[PDB]
């Protein structure tokens, strides 16, 4: 029993998208498909609802212009179409069931993965990778380690550390916005005999670029 | 439009502790939602209808209230509890609220500072970040400063915060400094400057150059 | 669309 959503999107301002919350597992038709929108750090928005069987819909009324509803039955599949995108309707995409299938609002029951949706005019870019090493001041019991990551897009990138074998102490951080672009950072904090005694290496993966990289810490 | 306020924000609770989650509204209903969201996560209802759970939500799970006025209730909370949670009105068309952060209360903790130069590799493709980690600390306020030659630089940081460990509740910080290839070369001492209510004193970090 | 209600089994 579950909803299946579309995978995440880039596209460019002015353009438009289209999402699918496939379902299974129920009744596509007699429960409502409720669509919901969710900003980093912000509350949700509800956008509106449809009816499968009918589909009849509903508007949130800011989104009467964005959102196209539309449901096709046959393959217990629900869209959503949203034009003219501009960054402020970069987000996270929710389709969820709701209530027997009837025109009144409901509590939202079960939820899709979610699609997120990012518009930008950036060029799809992979990191670089930076290693962070220590001066250094030395020297102590324990050791901190990190590698920068710079310049990517889109969001976003895997960090491990010793293809993650090594994951006691690891603490990777969420991206922020430079430019065009993103970047991170993760550190890694090791017995201080560990290193450099022996190896420990950054691991990067961006999906999207199609590249990972690895990066040795070598001492400075 | 009925608008949904949850005021107090973040709460802090033990484990097997119990907390209670408030939530306003603007106008009145017995039709409320209670819900909760992981990070990365699409949230799970928890409870509607004011009172009823969902199914497979646990006991230790009750809301009540009606009107303008309701609650969530957790009890012997566990560390998967941990998260977020917000209410949502469907007595007219949806509306959700700001939500509320849950939080482990811990010993207090300092935090462990690390700074880094800038790797060779981005200057000799001509850029400059210094990194200053603020690592495993509790509670989550904190300040840092950056100072390059004994003077602090505002501009050029950029920050990031870890949410709250799941291992061991503390809390995490990065801290960016970029700089032209060209100011970095003009000035000697870069530090990190973190103080936190651990210390009414600095934890300070320097390299020279 | 207009009214609030449920659910059922």
């Amino acid at each position: 029993v579950k909803l299946q959503e579309s995978g995440g999107e880039v596209v460019r301002p002015g353009t438009s998208v289209k999402v699918s919350c496939k379902a299974s597992g129920y009744a596509f038709t007699n429960y409502l498909i409720e669509w919901v929108k969710q900003r980093p750090g912000q509350g949700l928005e509800w956008i509106g609802v449809i009816n499968p069987g009918s589909g009849d819909t509903n508007y949130n009324e800011k989104f009467k212009g964005k959102a196209t509803l539309t449901a096709d039955k046959s393959s217990s599949t629900a869209y959503m179409q949203l034009n003219s995108l501009t960054s402020d309707d970069s987000a996270v995409y929710f389709c969820a069931r709701s209530g027997a299938a009837a025109p009144t609002y409901y509590a939202m029951d079960y939820w899709g993965q979610g699609v997120s949706v990012t518009v930008s005019s950036a060029k799809t870019t992979p990191p670089s990778v930076y290693p962070l090493a220590p001066a250094a001041a030395a020297a102590n019991s324990m050791v901190t380690l990190g590698c920068l990551v710079k310049g990517y897009f889109p969001e976003p990138v895997t960090v491990t550390w010793n293809s993650g074998s090594l994951s006691g102490g690891v603490h990777t951080f969420p991206a922020v916005l430079q430019s065009d672009l993103y970047t991170l950072s993760s550190s890694v904090t090791v017995p201080s005999s560990t290193w450099p005694s022996e190896t420990v290496t950054c691991n990067v993966a961006h999906p999207a670029s199609s590249t990972k990289v690895d990066k040795k810490i070598v001492p400075r | 439009d009925i608008v949904m306020t949850q005021s107090h924000k973040f709460m802090s609770t033990s484990v097997g502790d119990r907390v209670s989650i408030t939530c306003k509204a603007s106008q009145v209903g017995t039709a409320l939602a209670w819900y909760q969201q992981k990070p990365g996560q699409s949230p799970k209802l928890l409870i509607y209808w004011a009172s009823t759970r969902h199914t497979g939500v646990p006991d230790r799970f009750t809301g009540s209230g009606s009107g303008t006025d309701f609650t969530l209730t957790i009890s012997n909370v566990q560390s998967e509890d941990l998260s977020d949670y917000f209410c949502q009105q469907y007595s007219s068309y949806p509306t959700f609220g700001g939500g509320t952060k849950l939080e482990i209360k811990r010993a207090d903790a300092a935090p462990t500072v690390s700074i880094f130069p800038p790797s060779s590799e981005q200057l000799t493709s001509g850029g400059a970040s210094v990194v200053c980690f603020l690592n495993n600390f509790y509670p989550k306020d904190i300040n840092v400063k950056w100072k390059i030659d004994g003077s602090e630089r505002q501009n050029g940081v950029l920050n990031s915060e870890t949410d709250q460990d799941s291992k061991d509740s503390t809390y995490s910080m990065s801290s960016t400094l970029t700089l032209t290839k060209d100011e970095y070369e003009r000035h000697n001492s870069y530090t990190c400057e973190a103080t936190h209510k651990t210390s009414t004193s600095p934890i300070v970090k320097s390299f020279n150059r | 669309p207009h009214g609030g209600s449920w659910g059922q089994p």
